[PDB]
């Protein structure tokens, strides 16, 4: 079985700038490589193959060279249809072997979360159970950390994130923080808060509610 | 004028089975390699199977041997995957894929296969109301399988909506939210209805999102 590792796993750049990734393969495979690229959601669409050759469509900016176990992919110029991830494979013996993949995303400058809070809407507190949910929107670096307070007590455990792509209009992230309750534990408590640090904020941020509001 | 179109993907339990089928047009489907290819909800591209233009060779993953057979029909210009004894790691989305000078030269849509245990499940759709810009949005809470879809205002409100990735609870099944900021001064001018479909269980809700 031959191994295909990529390098680097994720990088960010800024449209126009030029990007190369790398692929190392456990044994020789002469330049019988091929990349691929795929954006979120999306079916793959190749790109190279016999390891430097353009396939049909694929503008001029893309190249790839190497030979045996040294492969590279470069972008001389990234525009907004080139953030996406890149796959290298090896068709020289099976199995075909697929690397896992370097994630190519946009750098911009730094932005902060707006921070919003949503206790349980009347709907679902009337069916036994509660959900809590703190949104972040639109902040860059992906970086974040969102501390939940019931009755000003640290929770752990009992929240789950979720973090959508990058945004393809302003390169931005937004995330969810939900807070899973009983209905019954839920209503024990009295003041929520979710708390939001980000290199963007100066300050951290926390927005509350009291539940009977 | 290349098109291919698979189907035949579901949910399943472990232990079941699934034949799936991709038809190919727009190329001379019986002079080249085809293959399957594979991808789990989170992770990379993984090679299946692949079968030789006259049929008369086929390779497989080593963890599908026996258990899966790739085969085509030139009468029809279609291949066929044939899945039994499904684990949960069979789970993914399957793509049909011909070799040119290259493996996997055009790809279709794919098609979703989900083998679990957990039963069908529609979701429960909750407002998350506004009270600058402000911000709404709507839970969608404790479903299964994979997917829904959730739109605002039948596709009109399309600038700053954000629908975040589903993620699995606790209890095994999946729950999300999406959320849209609009300007606050809209609030009363703007009527805000949030659309989710979940096919699998065939469950269509529809909710306006007030204060």
């Amino acid at each position: 079985d031959i191994q295909m590792t990529q390098s680097p796993s994720s990088l960010s750049a800024s449209v126009g700038d030029r990007v190369t990734i790398t692929c190392k393969a456990s044994q020789n495979v002469r330049t019988v490589v091929a990349w691929y690229q795929q954006k979120p959601g999306k079916a793959p669409k190749t790109l190279i193959y016999l390891a430097s050759n353009r396939h049909t469509g694929v503008p001029s900016r893309f190249s790839g060279s190497g030979s045996g176990t040294d492969f590279t992919l470069t972008i001389s110029s990234l525009q907004p249809e080139d953030f996406a991830t890149y796959f290298c494979l090896q068709h020289w013996s099976y199995p075909l072997t697929f690397g896992q993949g370097t994630k190519v995303e946009i750098k911009r400058t730094v932005a902060a979360p707006s921070v919003f809070i949503f206790p349980p809407s009347d709907e679902q507190l009337k069916s036994g159970t509660a959900s809590v949910v703190c949104l972040l929107n639109n902040f860059y670096p992906r970086e974040a950390k969102v501390q939940w307070k019931v009755d000003n007590a640290l929770q752990s455990g009992n929240s789950q994130e979720s973090v959508t792509e990058q945004d393809s209009k302003d390169s931005t992230y937004s995330l969810s923080s939900t807070l899973t309750l009983s209905k019954a534990d839920y209503e024990k408590h009295k003041v929520y808060a979710c708390e939001v640090t980000h290199q963007g904020l100066s300050s951290p941020v926390t927005k509350s509610f009291n539940r009977g509001e | 004028e290349v098109q291919l179109v698979e189907s035949g993907g579901g949910l399943v339990q472990p232990g079941g089975s699934l034949r799936l089928s991709c038809a190919a047009s727009g190329f001379a489907f019986s002079t080249y390699d085809m293959s399957w290819v594979r991808q789990a909800p989170g992770k990379g591209l993984e090679w299946v199977a692949t079968i030789s233009s006259g049929g008369s060779y086929t390779y497989y993953l080593d963890s599908v041997k026996g258990r899966f057979t790739i085969s085509r029909d030139s009468s029809k210009n279609t291949l066929y995957l044939q899945m039994n004894s499904l684990r949960a790691e069979d789970t993914a989305v399957y793509y049909c894929a011909p070799t040119t000078v290259v493996p996997f030269a055009y790809w279709g849509q794919g098609t979703l296969v989900t083998v679990s245990s957990a039963s069908t499940k529609g979701p429960s759709v909750f407002p998350l109301a506004p009270s600058g810009t402000a911000a709404l949005g709507c839970l969608v809470k404790d479903y299964f399988p994979e997917p829904v879809t959730v739109s605002w205002n039948s596709g009109a409100l399309t600038s700053g909506v954000h629908t975040f990735p589903a993620v699995l609870q606790s209890s095994g099944l999946y729950s999300l939210s999406s959320v849209v900021t609009v300007p606050s001064s809209s609030l009363g001018t703007q009527t805000y209805i949030c659309n989710v479909n979940h096919k699998p269980s065939n469950t269509k809700v529809d909710k306006k999102v007030e204060p």
